[PDB]
């Protein structure tokens, strides 16, 4: 359908070989020449008690001068082109993480990293990525994974995926996206893609000056940039050359026609010009495509090439132009140029034009153990430091990846074995062999412990040693005998039979001359060698004498200026209750503007057998919901990611986040009045007390606030410890929220507090609670019922913020709706049932003030109002306060016109009600109809025995008046009323109701008895067959109700089973039932009641 | 009875449209007919019509050819890659990449993967999680407004009918913050681009929210001026 008459090469590397697709791809696992050499055998690496200290091995051997020339005269362009090829091939440097470290312990008195003799200073180091399917048993130990396509397919120019080769492309013809300068890539899309670490010499770490390349870290020097730019400009040049001979080609038939030519030239160079110079023996030949050779990058190859190239990286690099002028001292040093953002010298195309021609004429260092200082002491540190030892990190990585020893990895490659140290390098032992003994004394003269890197560096005399050479050679032969798109393969149809004989004749000079626009006689035919006749003779070997100094070390300090701000934010978080309390005081003041103790404990446990059960069950449920998550986060450690950073600050949080999500959700089953009104009359009030709901409600609200204070003081510590952890740990704790580039600078504390959904919603919740709890206390509810009722409706705001709060994937999944569905459903149902019915408005007829607190209210009976004796109502006076409803038991018979309510003074609302009606009867009320089953179960027995005691004798006045009315009028027999009490203090109106009842009972259907039950601690309290004091004919015995003898002798005075209905405290309600049972084994329903 | 039927059918339509929109994958819809490569191990270019559909819980890449018999084959694909809090996008992409789906399907599936230059995963995984809970809240509110369409006073039912449309619009707003980054992210398939714009299930929700707000305001005005 177009002019692309072949198979476009994939970017991720997949589908390269028919049979098995995965082989060379973006995340394949590194195979092994030699099985893993971990400590146990699975994933643990050898350490300092077994192998020597890294920083102590990187000082004894690999340290020396920096003024020695190479033996083959290998110019410094090959040294830095290898760093580009081996970034095309392998990349095992990104820290993969369930965050796990193995640090480098600096000895005492290191003149660089420990100059003040300050005991022990640690130097951090983090383990690299690993394959999730490996590292479970000694049959499949941990295998790392490289993050670049393992083929030599220009995966360092075009990126190693398809969403990466689109950001650094322009779609204007075929051209990678340039910038303001047509010879420099775009620094604009540099932020999401590339690796940006702070320049260690100055400190700047922004995305301005970080170009867009194919390798994630191609800016590590201005000398790797100077080759990325070469390949970028070469692609643009060949593509705009294609665009001038086939003008009718789109912006894709140009990109995919310049890409294959760039890739083929790159492969030809990096295989037949760089490799015959790195190791000084040409590759054998190209046999036909072998579809079975495994082209997998191994760690031994990493150590043999990428970490061996560092033995010849010089101190400073020259800079010349096309007529041998080495000024543009005049050689930019390497230890200052790491991650350079905008270099004052390399600002235009004619400066890279000069850096390349200066690199192509400088003879690199000698190939031996001696590494220069600009990497040994001054390599940009990954975290917590500015500088870091390179070799003492290459050793820690060779121990991390599980590299073999030097003799195992030498006898497993067919090479001849060595016997002792003196024969490692038979030429080094003939002149200044003290280094061999200085490294033998490090291993306790144990030859079979040499790591892969030190041995190979010691053996390499002038070329890569006999060990590294075979690794690199066979790896680079398996990389082309197993590559389907290798330009010489005449079966993929990429190139013709002649276009191969013109790519097999393209050196690196024929690219510098093309790009940099220079004459062909300003360079040498073989750029990777300077051989005494070539143009621009190097002035003098560049030692470290006459160069700028290296920028020193400075330790990076997270949480540096934001300590006072953090303290002030926490202090303001603490003074939420104080501002609310001062505001509440203001609002109140401006609303003004208008051996017997054991018996006592036995009585206690006798009355409260039902409150202890409920409290204990609820608190056990909450303790279980806490301990569950506590034990989980203590002894499970899912992935061991967060359990290692914060140990207590996460248990103390995840327990009290499940406890309060239950308390704040089941605090609604308390204030569902229409359900309790029904339940308290069933068989359940003998197990759980329904008249203590509101006390329970206050008791559940006073515990949730303590648990919330704990839940917040835990997350304060979590936010602090999350503000000092490096980015490479927060990108593992909270993936998706963080992304690990080299910035290593995490967000401040105020980002965690005021710029995250959980944190902001939590601050709002703390404010709402500090308002609601303080404005709803007793001292601010007695002073005003309107401040309470106005502020206390914030629970809707609270329950919206609680659904918004956990709605994020920080730690776990949201779980509040599970706790909140059923209680909210029940509560809103029993609120709709409340809002359904109507509340009539009655007018008080005559509310006289009785002594001792009781207030005998009277008001008319609405036409549509009919009730049974014993049913309560709910009233609300609006003369003062709000629409607060309060239940009250009717104390009037159903047959009389106006119904009454004797209201005992018991707190704020009732004292206000008594104050309003003082010295009348003008205001009105809001009646809410009867409430209860209204049992009339005493009308089916021949005799009834009502036994009411204490507070529960209020609903007996109407019952007695109704019984006497039905007795006298309607024309059941001898109903008794044995009411026991303690003091007879507030129920003095009942002492007159009994008189008015006895007077109106002419048939003698009611008999009454009284028992006072007090012991000498009394006021003394207290003719015509009556008593002169009260005027009633019913002996009031001052002892204690005898029940068993009463019912025993009752069977003699008349031969009749009779009800024993009883209301009052459990201590009597159970005693009467026991006395009833003690006689039932003879000739007595004992049916409980609750009005 | 002609008024009661309409008063029931209106609420039924509101509930049904909330339920249908919360699960329909047509919020953002793009479509184009381009010439793309078919799959690996073949230099043959096919003519297809590629279109994706983003639905608060994943995408649907649909690559079907202009004819449905191109190269001794038949091309009608419809694959889904879900990023919601239940499933994972990375595992789905990595398991589809083995099955050998046609190249443009894998291309368009890669864009939304986690840790991708475009970054269309952490802004869609949050929209499809908040604008999808504010469509369950706007359904609880609808149920309560229907329950308050009875013996309980009708002014509270009208207020909850306000809240229904208010939450619908507050949900529709959260899928508007995911258009500032899908526009820069290029989707060049072969020689054609694939533009994405708000689809049907984004306009139908707007219409329903406006209808609910208007019904609520009219109910409030009526019960405040004429208790008929
Ligand atoms: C979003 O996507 C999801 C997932 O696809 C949709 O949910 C599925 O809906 C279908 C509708 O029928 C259900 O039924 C399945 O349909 C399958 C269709 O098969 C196509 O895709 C196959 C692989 O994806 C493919 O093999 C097949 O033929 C192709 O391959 C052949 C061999 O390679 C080749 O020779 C042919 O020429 C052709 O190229 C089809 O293209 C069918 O295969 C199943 O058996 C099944 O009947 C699915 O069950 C649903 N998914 C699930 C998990 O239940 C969803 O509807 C989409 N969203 C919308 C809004 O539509
Ligand atoms: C004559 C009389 C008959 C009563 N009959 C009944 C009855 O049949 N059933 C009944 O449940 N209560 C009954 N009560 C309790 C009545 O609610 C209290 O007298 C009144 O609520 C005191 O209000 P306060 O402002 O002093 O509240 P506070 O002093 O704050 O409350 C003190 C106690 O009253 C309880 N209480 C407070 N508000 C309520 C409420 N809305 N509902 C239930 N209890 C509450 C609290 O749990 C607390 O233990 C009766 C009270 C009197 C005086
Ligand atoms: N209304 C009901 O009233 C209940 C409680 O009111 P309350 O505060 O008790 O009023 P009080 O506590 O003032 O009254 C306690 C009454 O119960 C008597 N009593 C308790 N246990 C026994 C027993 N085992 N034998 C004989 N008499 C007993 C007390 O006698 P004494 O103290 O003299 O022993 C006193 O008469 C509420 O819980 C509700 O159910
Ligand atoms: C969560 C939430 C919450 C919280 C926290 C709370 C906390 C509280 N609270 Fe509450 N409440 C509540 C929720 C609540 N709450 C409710 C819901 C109610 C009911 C309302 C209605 O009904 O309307 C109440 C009610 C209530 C009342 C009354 C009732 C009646 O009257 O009827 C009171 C007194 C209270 C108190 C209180 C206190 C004191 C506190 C603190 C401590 N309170
Ligand atoms: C209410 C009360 C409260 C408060 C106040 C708070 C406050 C707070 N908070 Fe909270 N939280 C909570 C309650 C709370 N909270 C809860 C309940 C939870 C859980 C949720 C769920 O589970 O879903 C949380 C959760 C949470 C979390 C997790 C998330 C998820 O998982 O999703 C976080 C991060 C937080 C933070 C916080 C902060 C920072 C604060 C402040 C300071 N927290
Ligand atoms: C679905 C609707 C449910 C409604 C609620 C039903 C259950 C209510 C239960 C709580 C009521 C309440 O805590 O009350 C608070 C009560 C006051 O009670 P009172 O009202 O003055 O008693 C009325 C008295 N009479 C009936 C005689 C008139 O002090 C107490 O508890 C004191 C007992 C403390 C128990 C300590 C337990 C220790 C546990 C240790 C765990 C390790
Ligand atoms: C090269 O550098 C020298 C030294 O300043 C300068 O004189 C000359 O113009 C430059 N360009 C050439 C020789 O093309
Ligand atoms: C082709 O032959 C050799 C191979 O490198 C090369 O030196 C020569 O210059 C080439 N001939 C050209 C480019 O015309
Ligand atoms: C390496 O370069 C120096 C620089 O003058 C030169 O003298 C020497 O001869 C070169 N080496 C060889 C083998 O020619
Ligand atoms: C797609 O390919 C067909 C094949 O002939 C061609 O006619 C058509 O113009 C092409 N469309 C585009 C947009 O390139
Ligand atoms: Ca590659």
């Amino acid at each position: 359908q177009n002019s692309i008459s072949w198979e476009v090469q994939r970017f991720d590397g997949w589908y390269n070989n028919l049979m098995e697709h995965r082989w060379g791809s973006k995340g394949s696992r590194l195979q092994r020449l030699v099985p893993a050499s971990y400590a146990d055998g699975v994933y643990q690496p050898l350490k300092e008690p077994y192998l020597p200290n890294p920083r102590h091995l990187s000082n004894r051997v690999m340290r020396g001068s920096a003024g020695q020339p190479s033996l083959r005269n290998r110019t410094v362009l090959g040294v830095f082109f290898g760093y580009h090829v081996l970034s095309d091939l392998v990349s095992v440097e990104t820290p993969g993480c369930p965050a796990e470290f193995l640090n480098i312990y600096i000895p005492h008195g290191d003149p660089v990293f420990d100059p003040d003799k300050r005991g022990n200073v640690v130097l951090p180091f983090q383990r690299s990525r690993w394959d999730r399917n490996t590292g479970q048993s000694p049959s499949n130990p941990r295998d790392q994974s490289n993050q670049v396509t393992g083929w030599l397919d220009g995966s360092a120019i075009y990126g190693s995926s398809h969403s990466w080769s689109d950001t650094l492309r322009s779609f204007s013809g075929g051209q990678l996206a340039s910038g303001p300068d047509p010879a420099f890539p775009s620094d604009s899309q540099s932020s999401l893609l590339m690796w940006m670490a702070p320049d260690p010499s100055t400190g700047q770490g922004g995305p301005r000056g970080v170009y867009a390349f194919g390798a994630q870290r191609g800016n590590r020097e201005p000398f790797l940039q100077a080759l990325g730019l070469l390949w970028f400009r070469y692609h643009n040049l060949c593509a705009r050359k294609l665009a001038q001979e086939h003008p009718h080609w789109g912006d894709e038939e140009l990109f995919q026609h310049a890409r294959k030519r760039v890739i083929a030239t790159y492969q030809n160079i990096a295989m037949y010009e760089w490799l015959p110079s790195f190791l000084k023996q040409t590759p054998p030949e190209y046999p036909g495509y072998r579809p079975f050779l495994d082209p997998s990058i191994s760690p031994e190859f990493v150590v043999a090439s990428e970490q061996f190239l560092s033995t010849m990286v010089p101190s400073g690099v020259y800079m010349r132009n096309a007529s041998c002028h080495f000024q543009g001292s005049g050689a930019l040093r390497v230890c200052n140029s790491y991650w350079s953002r905008e270099h004052p010298k390399l600002q235009r195309a004619e400066d890279v034009d000069a850096l390349l021609l200066g690199m192509a004429s400088q003879i690199a260092e000698r190939e031996d153990h001696v590494v220069v200082e600009d990497m040994q002491d001054f390599w940009p540190g990954p975290l917590k430091f500015s500088r870091t030892d390179y070799l003492a990190s290459c050793l820690q990585r060779g121990r991390d990846l599980g590299l073999p020893s030097y003799t195992k990895a030498r006898e497993a490659l067919g090479l001849s074995p060595i016997s002792h140290w003196q024969d490692i390098n038979p030429a080094l032992s003939r002149s200044n062999g003290t280094v061999l003994e200085a490294t033998a004394a490090l291993y306790n003269q144990d030859l079979s412990r040499l790591e892969l890197l030190p041995g190979g560096l010691l053996e390499s005399h002038g070329d890569p040693g006999p060990l590294f050479s075979t690794i690199v050679l066979d790896q680079f032969v398996r990389l082309r005998d197993g590559d389907r798109y290798w330009f010489e393969n005449t079966r993929n149809g990429l190139f013709s039979k002649e276009e191969i004989a013109e790519i097999r004749n393209t050196s690196l000079r024929d690219i510098l001359v093309a790009v940099t626009n220079v004459d062909p006689s300003a360079l040498q035919p073989n750029v990777f060698f300077w051989l005494a006749g070539d143009p621009c003779p190097q002035p003098s070997q560049l030692s470290a004498k006459g160069l700028p100094a290296c920028a020193p070390l400075f330790i990076r300090d997270y949480f540096e200026g934001s300590g006072f701000g953090f303290g002030l934010t926490i202090g303001t978080l603490c003074c939420f209750p104080l501002v609310s309390l001062l505001s509440a005081w203001i609002v109140a003041r401006l609303r003004k503007r208008n051996h017997q103790t054991v018996q006592q404990f036995k009585r206690f446990i006798e009355n409260y057998r039902r409150h202890i059960g409920c409290v204990a069950v609820f608190y056990t449920i909450t303790g279980a919901l806490f301990l569950e998550r506590a034990y989980y986060y203590a002894f499970a450690a899912h992935h061991s990611g967060i359990t290692d950073t914060t140990r207590v600050g996460i248990i103390l949080s995840r327990g009290t986040a499940a406890s309060i999500s239950f308390m704040f959700s089941y605090i609604l089953l308390t204030m569902c009045r229409n359900l309790i009104t029904f339940l308290r009359e069933t068989f359940l009030n003998r197990y759980i007390p329904f008249d203590a709901a509101v006390d329970f409600h206050r008791l559940i609200a006073s515990t949730a606030i303590i648990l919330t204070v704990l839940h917040s003081a835990g997350h304060v510590v979590n936010v602090y410890l999350f503000s000092i952890s490096p980015l490479s740990v927060l990108s593992c704790l909270f993936p998706g929220l963080f992304h690990d580039d080299g910035s290593e600078f995490p967000q401040k504390y105020y980002w965690w507090f005021f710029q995250t959904v959980p944190g902001l919603t939590g601050v709002l919740l703390l404010l709402a609670l500090a308002i609601m709890y303080v404005f709803a206390s007793h001292h601010f509810r007695r002073r005003s019922f309107r401040g309470f009722w106005l502020t206390h409706h914030l629970y809707i705001f609270l329950y919206i913020l609680l659904i918004i709060h956990g709605s994020f994937a920080l730690i776990q999944m949201p779980r509040f709706h599970i706790f909140f569905l059923v209680p909210a459903i029940i509560y809103v149902g029993d609120k709709l049932v409340s809002l359904s019915r109507k509340k009539v408005e009655i007018s008080v007829v005559k509310a006289e003030l009785l002594p001792s607190g009781v207030t005998h209210l009277r008001f008319q009976r609405p036409q549509g109002f009919e009730y049974k004796s014993g049913q309560w109502v709910r009233i609300a006076c609006l003369a003062l306060g709000t629409t607060e409803y309060h239940p009250f038991t009717l104390t009037s018979a159903p047959h009389e016109d106006t119904l009454s309510l004797h209201i005992r003074a018991a707190g704020p609302w009732t004292t206000r009600l008594r104050e309003i009606y003082s010295p009348p009867r003008y205001p009105k009320l809001y009646l809410d109809g009867p409430f209860g089953e209204g049992h009339q179960e005493w009308h089916k027995f021949e005799v009834s025995v009502l036994v009411g005691g204490g507070i529960g004798v209020t609903p007996f006045a109407s019952i007695l008046k109704d019984l006497v009315f039905k007795s006298s009028v309607s024309c059941c027999k001898k109903i008794y009323f044995i009411w026991v009490t303690r003091t007879q203090r507030q129920f003095e109106w009942l002492a007159d109701i009994i008189r008015e009842v006895e007077e109106n009972d002419r048939q003698d259907l009611v008999s009454v008895h009284i028992y006072i039950t007090q012991l000498a601690e009394k006021f003394d309290l207290r003719v015509l067959n009556r008593s002169l004091f009260t005027g009633l004919r019913s002996i009031t015995h001052f002892g204690r109700p005898p029940f068993e003898p009463f019912f025993n002798s009752l069977q003699e005075v008349h031969p009749q089973k009779i009800g024993v209905f009883s209301c009052g405290p459990p201590g009597m309600t159970k005693n009467v039932e026991k006395a009833c049972q003690l006689i039932n084994r003879q000739d007595f329903s004992h049916h409980y009641e609750n009005f | 009875r002609l008024f009661w039927l309409l008063r029931v059918v209106t609420s039924l339509f509101i509930g049904a449209v909330i339920l249908a929109v919360n699960f329909s994958s047509e919020w953002s819809v793009g479509h184009v007919n381009a010439n793309t490569t078919y799959k690996a191990f073949s230099p043959k270019w096919v003519s297809v019509d590629v279109g994706l559909q983003i639905g608060l819980g994943g995408v649907n890449i649909t690559l079907t050819g202009t004819p449905v018999q191109q190269l001794n084959e038949t091309i009608n694909y419809n694959e889904a890659f879900a990023w919601r809090l239940g499933r994972s996008y990375a595992e789905e992409y990595a398991k589809a990449l083995e099955k050998g789906l046609p190249d443009p399907v894998l291309y368009l599936a890669e864009k939304f993967t986690p840790r991708s230059p475009c970054g269309l995963y952490n802004q869609y995984r949050l929209a499809g999680h908040y604008a999808s809970a504010m469509l369950w809240v706007a359904f609880l509110c609808w149920l309560l407004a229907n329950v308050m369409l009875s013996m309980p006073v009708l002014v509270y039912g009208g207020h909850m009918l306000l809240a229904t449309g208010l939450f619908q619009l507050l949900a529709l707003f959260f899928f508007s913050m995911t258009t500032s980054l899908i526009s820069p992210c290029p989707l060049r398939l072969g020689t054609a681009v694939l533009h994405t714009h708000h689809g049907p299930a984004f306009w139908i929700t707007l219409a329903t929210g406006l209808l609910c707000i208007l019904l609520g305001l009219v109910m409030a005005v009526a019960h405040r001026m004429q208790p008929h």
